[PDB]
């Protein structure tokens, strides 16, 4: 396949929804309901242009029950990300706007399913670089739908012929030796079972990790120095001890300890079987 | 003095003019900024007439704890001082909280570092006292301390004054914060990035910092090149390692006078109990002068941005 363009004139951009790390979505129409992300970089480069273009076309053979469909971009008025619209709230709004109150069974299924579709992307060796509850939709308040996945060229503005990523994003998320930036690619498949690992501490203990540091850059240099890590204390009374003890091996520091995709969907589903 | 009481005397009489602040009494004029928070605006308070700037803020948080955050902002009306900017009132509406402040029309230090590269000396003299009192204001009448000095919270206005702004009032507001994404550069003191406050020194720190930024034009961490400075994109988290565990910024040994830089280098000792606090800046040898000096900051900055 090649060109993914939409013209202009065939995306009704609607009411505005809200920014992110990298855009801003609207609620759009095009053949149904759809989410325009209005991209930060709107002034692309040729050689950027491209590289998006590229990615693009990863992305648009992407196809599993727990991801959100890729539609394509656009270009026209600036460059914008086209995806499957989602209904009812992120994972995000449940654990901690909404403190909807699932059930141990409920929570371990979103694990699953999270890790599922995450296992998925891996298969295809795509890095999704921002795992996070704000990425992850229960459509229907059954089926997981992960989204905002890939787009590395999107993110971190280039120079003319390079691509430094500047770290952004959420740090909550985001692993030790992401944060630090300093040796080549941080972000890899471990770096997205790390955040992973932080999803887990979400669905175990109701709460963002780090609830007792109130500053955004004491967390930066103290996470990226190995010296601040998630207090698994706060996990639930009723949360089973193989759960956690995964959670605990998905936060590893030294990224090279953490385990894969693959292991993990396994781990997960053993343990919702033996309850 | 008498003309400072005569206009927070003034403030507070048009303060009282405000009523219930719903978001249907607002009428949009200009946008005056933005950044990793939320948005400002120029509004006319339709009720009153009152050109006022309201800061719109989105967070996502439980309704819980954004009760909270309001009921925690009306600690505000109780800051009235000349070097505190003059708050009118905090609400919630259609998802954001606003708090509506009174308009400065000079800008941040920010913004008009931007319009005048560098800044000189004398005014930064000025700049320090306002700055010096107004974190003097908070730490006596309110025990409350700032906690995000830094050149976009210190305000300016054609009438000369020199405001404090953004500082730290909601503990609520300061947690939800948390959950940011990173930003691109650091004014936090060292003992922060590895700890927590020490009292007012670790404001007096961003202050030091900030001052250093303005007086050459430019984020001092890392500092500048041998020939970069005599012709007058570094990763956050190297920042914050820098700011921990490399010597602190400094002056150029040649342009400023030494008061100034004992100042600055006073403020920016990396341990906080060794670094100066208020009651020491207070009469130091370049503050002691800045004083005596009578220069028309009003009138510079009119020029800096290009009004009359
Ligand atoms: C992780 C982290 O950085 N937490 C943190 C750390 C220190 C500060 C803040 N904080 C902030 O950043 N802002 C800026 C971003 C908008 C505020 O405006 C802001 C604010 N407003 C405000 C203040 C004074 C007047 I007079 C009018 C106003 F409207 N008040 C009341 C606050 O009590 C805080 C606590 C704010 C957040
Ligand atoms: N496909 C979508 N369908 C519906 N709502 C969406 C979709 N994508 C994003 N949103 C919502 O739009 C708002 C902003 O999303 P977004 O720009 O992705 O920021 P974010 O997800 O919170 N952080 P990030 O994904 O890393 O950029 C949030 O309220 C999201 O829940
Ligand atoms: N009362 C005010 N009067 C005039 N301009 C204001 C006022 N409050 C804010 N602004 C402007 O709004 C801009 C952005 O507001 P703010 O949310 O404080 O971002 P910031 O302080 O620049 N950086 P940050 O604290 O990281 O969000 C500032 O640079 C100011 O120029
Ligand atoms: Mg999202
Ligand atoms: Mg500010």
């Amino acid at each position: 396949s090649d060109d993914w363009e939409i013209p202009d004139g065939q995306i009704t951009v609607g009411q505005r929804i809200g920014s992110g790390s990298f855009g801003t979505v609207y609620k759009g129409k095009w053949h149904g309901d759809v989410a325009v992300k209005m991209l930060n970089v709107t002034a692309p480069t040729p050689q950027q242009l491209q590289a998006f273009k590229n990615e693009v076309g990863v992305l648009r053979k992407t196809r599993h029950v727990n991801i959100l469909l890729f539609m394509g971009y656009s270009t026209k008025p600036q460059l914008a990300i086209v995806t499957q619209w989602c209904e009812g709230s992120s994972l995000y709004h449940h654990l901690h706007i909404i403190e909807t109150k699932f059930e141990m069974i409920k929570l371990i299924d979103i694990a699953r399913q999270t890790a599922q579709g995450m296992d998925y992307l891996h298969a295809k060796s795509i890095i999704h670089r921002d795992l996070k509850s704000n990425n992850i939709f229960l459509h229907e308040d059954l089926t997981v739908k992960i989204g905002d996945f890939g787009l590395a060229t999107v993110k971190s503005r280039w120079s003319g012929s390079h691509q430094f990523e500047q770290l952004s994003g959420s740090i909550l998320w985001m692993a030790p030796e992401v944060i630090r930036m300093q040796d080549k690619n941080p972000y890899s498949f471990q770096s997205d079972v790390y955040a992973f690992g932080i999803v887990l501490y979400e669905l175990m203990t109701g709460q963002l990790p780090y609830s007792n540091i109130n500053n955004r850059d004491q967390i930066i240099f103290m996470v990226g120095r190995g010296y601040l890590s998630p207090d698994l204390s706060k996990v639930r009374s009723n949360c089973p001890k193989a759960m956690k003890r995964l959670m605990a091996e998905c936060l590893k520091k030294k990224r090279d300890e953490r385990p894969l995709f693959p292991q993990i969907l396994a781990s997960i589903e053993l343990l919702a079987r033996s309850l | 003095d008498e003309q400072q009481r005569k206009r927070l005397e003034a403030f507070l009489t048009q303060k009282q003019k405000v009523g219930e602040l719903k978001d249907d009494d607002f009428e949009k004029i200009s946008e005056l900024g933005a950044g990793n928070g939320g948005v400002v605006f120029k509004v006319s308070h339709k009720p009153s007439g009152l050109v006022m700037a309201r800061k719109l803020i989105h967070l996502e948080i439980k309704p819980a704890i954004r009760n909270q955050i309001i009921r925690e902002l009306q600690v505000l009306h109780e800051c009235n001082s000349p070097y505190i900017v003059g708050f009118y009132g905090a609400f919630y509406s259609d998802g954001e909280i606003s708090i509506c402040m009174e308009h400065m029309d000079g800008g941040s230090l920010d913004q008009v570092l931007k319009k005048a590269g560098r800044i000189p000396e004398q005014i930064l003299g000025k700049v320090s006292i306002a700055v010096i009192k107004g974190l003097t204001y908070l730490r006596e009448k309110h025990k409350i301390m700032h906690r995000d000095v830094k050149p976009s919270n210190i305000l300016v206005n054609s009438r000369g004054e020199i405001k404090l702004c953004d500082f730290g009032v909601s503990g609520q507001l300061i947690d939800a914060m948390a959950n940011a994404f990173v930003g691109t550069r650091s004014y936090m003191s060292p003992e922060r990035l590895q700890g927590t406050h020490y009292s007012v020194q670790s404001d007096i720190w961003s202050m030091g910092l900030s001052l250093v930024e303005m007086a050459v034009g430019r984020y001092p961490i890392p500092p500048p090149d041998a020939k970069e400075l005599e012709l007058m994109p570094m990763a956050i988290f190297e920042l914050l390692d820098y700011i921990v565990n490399e010597p602190p910024p400094k002056l150029p040994s040649g342009v400023f006078s030494l008061e100034f830089q004992d100042f600055v280098n006073k403020c920016l000792i990396k341990n906080p109990a060794e670094r100066a606090d208020l009651k020491q800046l207070m009469v130091h040898a370049f503050i002691k002068r800045s004083d005596a000096e009578e220069v028309d900051f009003a009138g510079w900055l009119c020029s800096t941005i290009g009004l009359n």
